[PDB]
């Protein structure tokens, strides 16, 4: 249930001595390294050709937050705040009222993506599959307040990537 | 017509010292499982182009020198030692045939630690002062034995001329009768240039230069690299020499010696470096005993055979 | 004599070949048959020129011309 | 009289590029810099086996500055003589070499 | 001689890019020569092409267009050009374009 | 050249973890640990799980139990080839640190498919995982397992028998056996020293009393018998990796105890006690019964312990983090006596030292 | 005009070399780390784009603020800036780079490497991915072609 | 693949093959269309010297034979 790394006592004889002499004076040991690396010169290696190529994800990939909607334009989003009180980071900040039809819906619904710790307990706290962290993950910034999301560039990243959004959700939801 | 020699010599060792830089970071990439650079020119040939251009227009470091002349002297003096390093190399014919092209070349290698020294002493840094004093100590230990061995095999040469190095070696390479001699001339040339495993520069002196002057200084480094490889071709693996076409030998020795400068390459992407101590180990009880040994063996063996070269 | 020599070949093999080759070259000039051959090469090597002799009537074995058979001939340099 | 063309033009190509190296980038106008290592301001130790190992290769090679002419003395027509002082040479070289193994002078720089 | 199948195949590189115009034209814009099966194009003008006998990683990849939204990305190229249907088949979150 | 002195100074990277875990709840507070031993996450993930769960008084399912120590092995591949190529990096051997961290970029889309994150998963949770492993993914670890040791051999191939990797390595960073547990060091750093101890085997967690592996014990206390141990650890980990894809259980992977794990989604939007469920443990979250455990697990580093204290609330009153690198990083001044500034990145190379888990 | 033209070309040069030979200096702060890490691994291999890997501090390009600054550090990395070379830009990595991230509300964290250094690219995840770094630093180069300082020079 | 790195090696090794071949070209250029008279040793020099007296030209590389004795 154990084994000695390291506890060999080598062999004296003339074969084995002059073994290893012939290793200490004829490099075997340094022409089996040269001999790996020139194994991997011949290789083809595993370089993608970004960006023309991209690395491989998974449904379940968390990038980008985006709010969505249901199927008649409705947002998703019925202000339950659950997702603000799940944060880790504290990133998700929200502030709602009825609306001029009687609705439950927000008027602040912040993110803060410089906060966020990409973890999506936002997504699977929410009841409703109205906030979602899609796949995007190339969408990085030269100035730092354009990383703090308010709820018009959430609901557009959500009418940006719902036909991706949506198929993701349809890979993965019978595993949630 | 000597000055347009003069030029062709001097002019593509740049290049090539150029382009030995995309090499390295090529074969670095695909012994690394990886690629090196094929974006910045068509299969990467524009980047030491884009680096030199890069490195030009970038801020001066503006150190603090203690002395400025020695901080100018320091990239004039290895820049101009590692040109005259190629005048008496036999392509078949050198730049400067001289009776004396290999004793030539140890000297100006010797004088080539002074460049080191100076640049460590015109920092104001104790840390790459102590830096240089490990580099100098190291390069003038490792040229004993490039002393030793390169007199036992110029005992089965007759002089130190360059060019009967070629017709010592035209039946046999000269690796066939020397092995053990060629082996440690390899890795004590490969411990002349600071080369990994060897690169305690680079291990955990002129840092204070700024991006041109330590460009000059690596761009030196680049042309002793290809040259001392140019050299141990000349050396241990003597090409053919057909008089009335020479670009048979030119060649037969730039592809020997690109094959050498490729193991340079090879050897920094296979091995750990030493420790300090470890290396001065290496040369003074390893390859410095073996070498006097065979210096013996050497000096004895032309008499005892009745193969003693010619004089002339 | 015998587990010394094995002792320090296992432990120190860099040395062992060191004082192996100082001293096959010490001994073996003194046993070789060619050693001989060195010294008569180098010395039938002219580097001068062969100032002549004056005639005087008694020198049966010095030659009047390079191509004549008596003097110093070099056949075993030739053939070996 | 090619030779010192050859190094004149060889240290006159070394001080173009070293003047270019240190007066093209100073035409950049970028700006003032305010307030351009291990050890803070400690004076610099003196390390005894620094010199020793320098020492130990001035010797060695006045050594080998004896040694340099065996090409050529491989020449000569007095060969046991010549042979006899070169294996003399590299042997008090070694013994140079074993002296200063066993009186621990290659020690942490081996 | 199997070195002479390599060099069909690059020969056929430059054959199956539509002459050496386009080979260089790939090269210059791809650092990439090797041609593929043409799964599709977007509204763009985004090609997407499959090779399934390349690893996985290099089996499906995209060239740009020389124009999207306005802006000519004939050399600035952006990983963010990929619309969102073909977003899924290129990062491999699915099988199907 | 000798090193009479080593004062390691930390804190760079203080940030006061277990204080903000103070004020956040048990859900909350998990992913703090994914960033602390920041390429061990699903162990430090494991390791919180089940001091929760301990103090919860419940028990993970089988087959979470099984897939906690299939990613704790997956984990244990990703840090040790971590370890190996950046003592290797750090040194001068920077090539197999290429070669293996395509290896480990395999292992991270391994994690991105089951989590949907490449690092930092929050993927084991107080009451089993997070979510089940999709379809086709025990094939691709079994395909990377086919090929890994392979890998581990070219790795071995260039540094084991290397004269140069040696001698960076044998005679440097030696560890007596009492001193390593005076030290309170842990895992490979007792196990280099000759101390037969791992957790995995003394003191056993979710299901390794039921996989069969193989404990490297070293005979000098060297960075190379370090080496030697780390690198047959992989294999070892390569061989619970097999009896995991091979020996994985049907069924739940969150414990069906619904005031602690929270229900499925199709539930939630369908039963009332569900959403209720749903609700409290997603805002308020569970309550746990007050006490204080001591519990650790056997990291890829060595012991890495949570003392834990509830005081019958949602959030943790107190949450010490022990750390291996911690108490080694503590001993690298007596482990660097007598050697040379060289010799002192070999051995801050051979403690695997992760900042992270060191500050807090 | 005609000297327009030429520092149009010169501009186009000088952008072209400083964008195809990034030179990065990363702090290895956090598990940000790690990515870059990978962002230098043989998949995405930021050696290939002229990006080489670890450069010394006083002769890189770019300095990539990887993983989360704490008070005890900020004074050291607002030095290694100051001892850069210009043109020096900065990417800041990650959640606490940019803005504190998980660590924001801490005592010990300062909110964001923007509070010590001028910040180029932000580059957004927890760590973002390989290819998202490698994405910022594409965009980085991007920002690099369209700068206009002879332009600018010309005209002042 | 491998055979990416060829042709910096192509760049560089013709970069390597220029000054062999120019420096052969040279001496033959500048010598009349043969070698350079390698001059080591001072008799070499005293018969070089001889040919550029014997030539008549200045020149010790312009050749005299049979055609210059009666
Ligand atoms: C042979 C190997 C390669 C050699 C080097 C590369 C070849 C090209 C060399 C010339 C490149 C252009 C000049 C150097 C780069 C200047 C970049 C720069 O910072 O410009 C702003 C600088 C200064 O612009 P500024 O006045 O706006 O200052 C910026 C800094 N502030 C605002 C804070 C004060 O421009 C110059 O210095 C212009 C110098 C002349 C440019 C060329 C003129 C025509 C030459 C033909
Ligand atoms: C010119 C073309 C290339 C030439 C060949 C070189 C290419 C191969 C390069 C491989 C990569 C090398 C990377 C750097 C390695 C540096 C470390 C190293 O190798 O150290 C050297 C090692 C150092 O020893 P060590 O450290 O391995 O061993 C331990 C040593 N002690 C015990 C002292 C600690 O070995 C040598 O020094 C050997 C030098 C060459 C020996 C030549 C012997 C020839 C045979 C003589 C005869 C023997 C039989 C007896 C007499 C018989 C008479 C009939
Ligand atoms: C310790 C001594 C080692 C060398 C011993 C002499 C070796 C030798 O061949 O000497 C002949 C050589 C030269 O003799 P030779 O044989 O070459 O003489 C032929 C004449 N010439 C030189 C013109 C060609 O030396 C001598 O004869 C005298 C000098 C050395 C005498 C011994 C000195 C010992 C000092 C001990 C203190
Ligand atoms: C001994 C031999 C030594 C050899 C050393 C050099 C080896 C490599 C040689 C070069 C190989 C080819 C290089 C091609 C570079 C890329 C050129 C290119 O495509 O540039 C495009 C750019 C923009 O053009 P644009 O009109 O906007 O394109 C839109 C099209 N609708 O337009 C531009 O950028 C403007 C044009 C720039 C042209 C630069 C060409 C490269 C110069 C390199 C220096 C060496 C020259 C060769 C020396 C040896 C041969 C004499
Ligand atoms: C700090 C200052 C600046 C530092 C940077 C620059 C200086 C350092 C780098 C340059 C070093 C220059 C070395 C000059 C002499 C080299 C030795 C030499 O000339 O050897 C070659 C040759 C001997 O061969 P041989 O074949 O015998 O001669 C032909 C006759 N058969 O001999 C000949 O061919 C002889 C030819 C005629 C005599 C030539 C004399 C040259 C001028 C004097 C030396 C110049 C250097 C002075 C400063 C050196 C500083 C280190
Ligand atoms: C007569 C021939 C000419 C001799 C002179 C020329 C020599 C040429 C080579 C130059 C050698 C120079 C350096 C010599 C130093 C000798 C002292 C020495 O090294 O002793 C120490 C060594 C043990 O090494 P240690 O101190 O432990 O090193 C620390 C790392 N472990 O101790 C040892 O390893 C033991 C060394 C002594 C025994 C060696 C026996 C070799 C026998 C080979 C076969 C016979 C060859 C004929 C000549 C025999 C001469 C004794
Ligand atoms: C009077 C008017 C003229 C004034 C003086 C100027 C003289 C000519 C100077 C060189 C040419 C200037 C134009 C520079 C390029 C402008 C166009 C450009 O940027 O093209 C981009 C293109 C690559 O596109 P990229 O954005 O990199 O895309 C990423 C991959 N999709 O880029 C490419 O395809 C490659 C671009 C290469 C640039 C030219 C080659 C390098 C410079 C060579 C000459 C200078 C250096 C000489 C030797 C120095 C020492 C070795
Ligand atoms: C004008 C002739 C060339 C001048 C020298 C500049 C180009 C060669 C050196 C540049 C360089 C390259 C390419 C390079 O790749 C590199 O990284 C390994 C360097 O830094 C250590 C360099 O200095
Ligand atoms: S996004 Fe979801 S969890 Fe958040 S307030 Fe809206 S409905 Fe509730
Ligand atoms: S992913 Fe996590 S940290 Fe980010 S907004 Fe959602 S719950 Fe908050
Ligand atoms: S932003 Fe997050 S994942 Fe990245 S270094 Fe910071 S704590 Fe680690």
């Amino acid at each position: 249930t154990y084994k000695y790394v390291n506890l060999r006592e080598p062999s004296m004889d003339m074969k084995s001595v002059t073994d290893r002499a012939a290793q200490t004076l004829l490099w075997t040991e340094l022409i089996r390294g040269l001999g790996m690396t020139l194994s991997y010169l011949f290789r083809e290696p595993a370089t993608i050709n970004y960006p023309f190529e991209k690395g491989p994800l998974s449904p379940r990939f968390r990038g980008e937050h985006a709010l969505r909607r249901y199927p008649s334009g409705e947002e998703r989003c019925i202000a339950c705040k659950l997702c603000e009180a799940v944060c880790p980071a504290q990133a998700i900040t929200i502030e709602a009222e009825p609306r001029a039809d009687g609705s439950r819906r927000t008027t602040r619904y912040d993110i803060d993506m410089t906060k966020c710790i990409y973890c999506g307990f936002c997504q699977e706290a929410c009841p409703v599959d109205a906030i979602v962290e899609g796949p995007n993950f190339e969408f990085s910034t030269e100035t730092h307040e354009e990383l703090l999301y308010n709820k018009e560039k959430l609901l557009n990243n959500g009418d940006k990537w719902e036909a991706e959004i949506a198929a993701n959700i349809q890979a993965d939801y019978l595993y949630r | 017509m000597f000055m347009i020699n003069v030029l062709t010599l001097i002019i593509p060792i740049l290049l090539a010292v150029a382009f030995l830089t995309l090499v390295e970071r090529k074969v670095l990439g695909y012994m690394q499982f990886r690629k090196g650079p094929n974006v910045v020119g068509p299969y990467g040939l524009l980047q030491p182009i884009a680096d030199a251009i890069k490195l030009f227009i970038k801020e001066p470091l503006r150190p603090a020198t203690s002395s400025i002349s020695m901080f100018i002297l320091a990239p004039i003096l290895a820049l101009t030692l590692a040109l005259t390093m190629w005048i008496p190399l036999p392509m078949p014919y050198p730049l400067i045939n001289m009776n004396l092209g290999v004793l030539f070349m140890l000297a100006m290698s010797s004088l080539a630690v002074y460049s080191i020294l100076w640049s460590g002493w015109a920092s104001n840094s104790k840390y790459a002062l102590i830096g240089a004093l490990r580099a100098v100590a190291q390069t003038i230990s490792y040229e004993v034995t490039l002393a030793i061995i390169l007199l036992s095999v110029l005992l089965m040469n007759g002089s130190f001329t360059l060019s009967t190095l070629i017709i010592t070696q035209e039946q046999v390479w000269l690796i066939f009768p020397a092995w053990p001699l060629a082996m440690m001339w390899f890795i004590s040339t490969l411990a002349e240039t600071n080369r990994a495993p060897f690169d305690l520069t680079e291990g955990e002196f002129n840092v204070e230069y700024a991006a041109g002057p330590f460009a000059l200084f690596f761009m030196a480094e680049y042309a002793n690299i290809i040259m001392m490889n140019i050299f141990t071709t000349t050396l241990f693996l003597g090409a053919f020499h057909n008089p009335y076409m020479p670009e048979l030998y030119t060649i037969n020795f730039t592809i020997k010696s690109l094959l050498l400068s490729i193991t340079f390459l090879w050897i920094r992407a296979s091995y750990p470096r030493f420790r300090y101590d470890q290396l001065m180990h290496l040369l003074w009880k390893n390859f410095l005993p073996l070498t006097l040994a065979l210096c013996m063996w050497h000096v004895s063996l032309p008499i005892l055979l009745s193969s003693i070269p010619p004089q002339t | 004599v015998a587990a010394f020599l094995k002792n320090v070949w296992a432990k120190e093999p860099v040395l062992v070949a060191s004082f192996a080759i100082a001293g096959l070259a010490v001994i073996l000039p003194t046993l070789s048959p060619y050693t001989k051959y060195s010294l008569m090469i180098n010395r039938a090597t002219p580097y001068n020129y062969p100032v002549p002799l004056r005639d005087d009537g008694n020198m049966p074995d010095v030659p009047s011309h390079p191509q004549d058979p008596q003097g110093p001939s070099l056949e075993w340099l030739k053939r070996l | 009289m090619n030779l010192m063309i050859t190094l004149l033009t060889n240290f006159t190509l070394a001080t173009l590029l070293v003047t270019i190296a240190f007066w093209l980038p100073q035409l950049n106008v970028y700006s003032e810099k305010t307030s351009p290592d291990p050890m803070g301001s400690a004076r610099l130790p003196f390390s005894m086996k620094f010199f020793l190992v320098a020492i130990t290769f001035l010797l060695f090679d006045l050594e080998i500055a004896l040694l340099l002419p065996l090409p050529w003395a491989s020449q000569t027509t007095n060969l046991n003589t010549m042979l006899t002082m070169a294996l003399l040479l590299i042997f008090l070289l070694a013994v140079s070499l074993a002296y200063e193994w066993t009186q621990k002078g290659l020690e942490w720089t081996e | 001689m199997e070195l002479l199948q390599v060099l069909k195949r690059g020969l056929q590189q430059v054959s199956g890019h539509g002459g050496l115009r386009g080979y260089l034209r790939v090269l210059f814009r791809a650092n990439d020569v090797r041609v593929g099966t043409l799964v599709g194009e977007d509204k763009y003008g985004n090609k997407y092409y499959e090779d399934n006998k390349q690893f996985f990683g290099r089996h499906r990849w995209v060239i740009y267009t020389t124009e999207m939204n306005g802006k000519n990305t004939f050399w600035d190229v952006d990983g963010s050009m990929v619309p969102p249907e073909w977003h899924r088949w290129l990062h491999c979150m699915t099988d199907d374009p | 050249e000798m090193v009479r002195k080593c004062d390691p100074h930390i804190g760079l990277l203080h940030r006061g973890t277990e204080k903000l875990i103070e004020y956040k709840t048990y859900l909350q507070a998990l992913p703090y640990f994914d960033r602390l031993d920041y390429v061990s996450m699903m162990c430090n993930e494991q390791a919180y799980s089940l001091a929760v769960e301990k103090l919860l008084n419940i028990q993970p399912p089988p087959r979470a139990q099984w897939i906690r120590v299939l990613f704790g092995e997956i984990t244990r591949l990703l840090n040790h080839i971590m370890a190996v190529t950046t003592h290797a990096l750090d040194i001068g051997a920077m090539t197999p640190f290429f070669w293996m961290f395509e290896e480990r970029e395999k292992m991270f889309e391994f994690y991105e498919r089951v989590s949907g994150a490449r690092m930092h998963a929050a993927y084991v949770r107080p009451g089993g995982v997070h979510q089940d492993l999709p379809l086709g993914l025990m094939d691709d670890i079994y395909e990377f397992s086919k090929n890994f040791s392979l890998r581990i051999d070219e790795l071995e191939e260039m540094l084991t028998n290397n004269r140069i990797w040696r001698n960076r390595t044998v005679d440097i960073g030696v560890v007596t056996a009492e001193d390593a547990l005076n030290y309170g060091f842990s895992g490979v750093m007792l196990r280099g020293s000759g101390i037969q101890w791992d957790l995995r085997k003394t003191q056993p967690y979710d299901v390794y009393d039921q996989v069969e592996f193989d404990v490297p014990i070293g005979s000098r206390g060297d960075c190379y018998d370090r080496y030697l141990c780390r690198v047959e650890e992989m294999r070892q980990s390569i061989r619970i990796i097999s009896q995991c894809l091979n020996k994985m259980p049907p069924g739940e992977i969150k414990v069906d105890d619904a005031k602690v794990s929270p229900p499925k989604r199709a539930e939630m939007k369908t039963s009332m006690e569900s959403l209720i469920h749903h609700f409290k443990l997603y805002t308020e979250g569970y309550q746990v019964p007050p006490g204080a455990t001591y519990t650790a697990i056997e990291a890829p580093k060595g012991e890495f312990g949570v003392y834990l204290v509830s005081d019958g609330s949602s959030r943790p009153y107190r949450c010490k983090i022990k750390a291996p690198g911690f108490a080694h990083l503590a001993g690298l001044d007596k482990m660097s006596k007598g050697h040379m500034l060289a010799d002192v990145v070999a051995i801050i190379g051979t403690q695997d030292i992760v900042f992270g888990e060191v500050d807090r | 005009s005609r000297g327009e033209y030429v520092v149009a070309k010169l501009d186009d040069l000088i952008n072209w070399a400083r964008r195809s030979s990034l030179w990065p200096m990363t702090f290895g702060l956090a598990c940000c780390a790690v990515e870059m890490m990978h962002m230098a691994a043989p998949r995405y291999d930021m050696d290939r784009f002229g990006v080489v890997f670890r450069a010394s501090p006083r002769q890189s390009d770019v300095m990539i603020v990887a993983g989360t600054l704490t008070n005890k550090m900020a004074p050291a990395l607002r030095k290694v800036y100051d001892q850069m070379p210009e043109p020096r830009y900065v990417v800041s990595m990650g959640s606490c780079a940019n803005g504190g991230g998980y660590y924001h509300y801490s005592y010990s964290v300062v909110r964001g490497c923007d509070r010590i250094v001028p910040v180029d690219i932000y580059v957004p995840g927890c760590p973002p991915t390989a290819e998202a770094l490698l994405y910022g630093i594409l965009q980085l180069q991007k920002k690099i072609k369209r700068e206009k300082r002879l332009r600018i020079w010309y005209r002042r | 693949m491998w055979f990416e790195v060829l042709p910096g090696i192509a760049v560089m090794g013709v970069c390597l093959f220029i000054p062999g071949m120019a420096t052969a070209r040279i001496h033959r250029f500048s010598n009349g269309g043969r070698e350079k008279r390698v001059a080591h040793y001072s008799y070499q020099w005293y018969l070089m010297e001889r040919d550029r007296r014997v030539s008549g030209v200045n020149r010790y590389y312009v050749s005299k034979g049979l055609e210059n004795i009666d």
